[PDB]
DNA sequence: CTGGAGAATCCCGGTGCCGAGGCCGCTCAATTGGTCGTAGACAGCTCTAGCACCGCTTAAACGCACGTACGCGCTGTCCCCCGCGTTTTAACCGCCAAGGGGATTACTCCCTAGTCTCCAGGCACGTGTCAGATATATACATCCTGT
DNA sequence: ACAGGATGTATATATCTGACACGTGCCTGGAGACTAGGGAGTAATCCCCTTGGCGGTTAAAACGCGGGGGACAGCGCGTACGTGCGTTTAAGCGGTGCTAGAGCTGTCTACGACCAATTGAGCGGCCTCGGCACCGGGATTCTCCAG
């Protein structure tokens, strides 16, 4: 077979990716994670499809960001994969 | 009989789709802990900032959540979102 | 300063107890703090909704988004009841 | 006779005082009735929240006068309240005695 | 009587009308003094004109006459004052700046 | 919106240059958020100095602690000489 | 009078003194500079901030309340000298 | 006399167990004279201004080296660096 | 560590759509021109506290001498996630189909600002006293030094 | 690692002072009651678009088959910061000296709120087409198994 190096694949995502600004999550399974979450609160609750893809956009830039920063703690960290307890610290930091 | 009655949608947050999220934030390399940890940070997140939409909601008195709650909740802890 | 009203509700809570100036003063600015904040997001809540009136369903709401939980909730029993003797006098 | 709508509402705190900085801070063109006193009543319940644990405070140092010390225990200690307002700041307060545990021997 | 309008005084295309419209509607202050609806929508067209600047320039960087978000990200997030000015605020279908760490860097 | 001001603007700029929907929401959420903003620290700046009116001098005290540099000065350089301006028009 | 050599007003002493209220176990070297230049630059906003605050007042006097409406400004208020 | 280590805990305990400011007033009173030199002529002070500059000053480092020393522990190192001061200057902003 | 081979995207050439941009009514938001009450700069003067001055001790900062104790690189280990195609489903995509409920108008209540008066709760400000600052000596806690 | 000596720090006890607590003089901020105007809820309606249904294609998730690579520990080197005590300084102690300028009171002026009337710029909807997605294929770009 035809095999990329790793690493490669990684880059190619950052670059491609940081180009393009498309939702990433699957858009269906997420909205009723959204609606399932909603069920709890009041009746019969009907949920706009891009409410939910701008609430994707926040969702998904604000882990975006989240994870930039907690990569900045693990780089400097001295460390290239970023593990739990390093997002732990960044929340404690924001709060 | 395609019903979705609500179980384990915080699945669909997927491991390759998590990975790739992280490659547009940029990130290198990722442990297993990352994926699950991700998904409940984000549930956790989410029901903050959207249980806040639904007390505007609720004040509202409506059924429908609109794009302005989003904002407005996002607002209400400082994550202001353009374009909306 | 709340000097009065701390020193009110200090010896409701504690009738051998007394405060020096300073924290009082804390406490001015705690009070004041934490009521700018109310005071704001009831003005967004307001607002955002296109309300122009801030009553105890909006103070309500800022409370529910300001208090964590059951410290919420006890809010809500110490409105309901404050309200309730305010109704009823 | 006149009385105090705090004491007609069973309230120590200053329902006047409240809604007196409520109309002259510029916040709404109209501000309900039931606000100022939900609100005395936040504040009320807030204060005995904080009194109480800075009166244990208090009575762990052996006093009988709060000192800044007391409320910044007193906030600091109460987690919800110490989350909440983890990013204030108390002049002669100190920190909690918190250590990192790697730094205990 | 013929009438220009106030905001042509200063020579400016945005509303000194909606903005203060919007101050006095806002709940700030008593009374609005004359020169903070021109001074300020002044200071925010002024603020505009260079965001908007750097993104019709960004626009053109890849012959495209049509302004995206994704340059309004790379425009504002390359200055340091705006960066700073707008540090908690994201934009939506913008993506963020390309930033790799020299250590990540093969 | 601030629609078809971001396209005068946008004309007097670049005259070939369009822009996309979406980012010209983004700058109408852009201009109203740090309108808000501006406006509430020109409200806090009347708090503090116990000012009922926000005047030229508010609104030039807000931009130079709020906005950095070289944008706040020529801001005010703009500002001062539009009002200038004014009190010629 | 021209004051100088005011930057050794923030002690080292002090500043070890401070990261030991701090929790901080061990200070190198380049801690103390750092403090004093990162500080410095904080102070200068904060107070420098102050100062436009007084400008606008048209006062000569820098009050205690000013210094609290200036942490207020970076959404870091003081408890405990007014307000 | 106490060998390495003994009296930097005691300041610990100490000074996270009592509240009083460590900074000289006057030096720091000039350090504030001296920087606002640059900006308002014949500008005065309030020595309990100096006071609460000194208090949010103290107070700010104390809070900030906490924040700098959960940066360090979690780099697994027992001595903090200016990265972390840096570090700390980026997420605050 | 440089390099030719291969794949992806850009680019160059070729095709058409629809959203963007221009057009066309439609208000209403921005303008002027007054009027009225009042926010605030200013005039005059002050008295808290700000400037400015004096002298010795030692608190506090600083310097010197000593030892110990800290980051960090390297090599190595290993486990676990990367890489990729294939299978599989309902996501996606394209389409049919109802009516929930959002948004509006239509009414009317009822809800809160605003004022004047009034007065007692509460403010400023003095004064005594006991908590605490201070004094003084000591057991207990803690580190260390030998064991 | 094991424990008592020795010193710091809290503790016991005792005394002395000033800040804390309490008293008085005085008023002004809050409450009553009523007016007065007008915010927002409510009822019922219309109809957008979400929901609810089918159906085709396949995007994309899940799984299986390698094997490269990164967190992490040990370890060893080497460096540098704290502690101690004595010296030195100028802040501290405390004490001095008079009025600057901050704060108040009394001017007087000017302006923004507001209303009504005006009106042309801006708003919403409705076309119309070429920028750009799509398309296909070569140049460039980016990556990868080999000398």
């Amino acid at each position: 077979p035809h095999r990329y190096r790793p690493g490669t694949v990684a880059l190619r995502e950052i670059r491609r990716y940081q180009k393009s600004t498309e939702l990433l999550i699957r858009k269906l399974p997420f909205q009723r994670l959204v609606r399932e979450i909603a069920q709890d609160f009041k009746t019969d609750l009907r949920f706009q499809s891009s409410a939910v893809m701008a609430l994707q956009e926040a969702s998904e830039a604000y882990l975006v960001a989240l994870f930039e920063d907690t990569n900045l703690c693990a780089i400097h960290a001295k460390r290239v994969t970023i593990m739990p307890k390093d997002i732990q610290l960044a929340r404690r930091i924001r709060g | 009989r395609h019903r979705k009655v609500l179980r384990d949608n915080i699945q669909g947050i997927t491991k390759p789709a998590i990975r790739r999220l992280a490659r547009r934030g940029g990130v290198k390399r990722i442990s297993g802990l990352i994926y699950e940890e991700t998904r409940g940070v984000l549930k956790v997140f989410l029901e903050n900032v959207i249980r806040d939409a639904v007390t505007y909601t609720e004040h509202a008195k409506r059924k429908t959540v609109t794009a302005m709650d989003v904002v407005y909740a996002l607002k209400r802890q400082g994550r202001t979102l353009y374009g909306f | 300063s709340y000097a009065i009203y701390v020193y009110k509700v200090l010896k409701q809570v504690h009738p051998d107890t007394g405060i020096s100036s300073k924290a009082m003063s804390i406490m001015n600015s705690f009070v004041n703090d934490v009521f700018e904040r109310i005071a704001g997001e009831a003005s967004r809540l307001a607002h955002y909704n296109k309300r122009s009136t801030i009553t105890s369903r909006e103070i309500q709401t800022a409370v529910r988004l300001l208090l964590p939980g059951e410290l919420a909730k006890h809010a809500v029993s110490e409105g309901t009841k404050a309200v309730t003797k305010y109704t009823s006098a | 006779k006149a009385k105090t709508r705090s004491s007609r509402a069973g309230l120590q705190f200053p329902v006047g005082r409240v809604h007196r900085l409520l109309r002259k801070g510029n916040y709404a063109e109209r501000v309900g009735a039931g606000a100022p006193v939900y609100l005395a009543a936040v504040l009320e319940y807030l204060t005995a929240e904080i009194l109480e644990l800075a009166g244990n405070a208090a009575r762990d140092n052996k006093k009988t006068r709060i000192i800044p010390r007391h409320l910044q225990l007193a906030v600091r200690n109460d987690e919800e309240l110490n989350k909440l307002l983890g990013r204030v700041t108390i002049a002669q307060g100190g920190v909690l005695p918190n250590i990192q545990s790697v730094l205990l021997p």
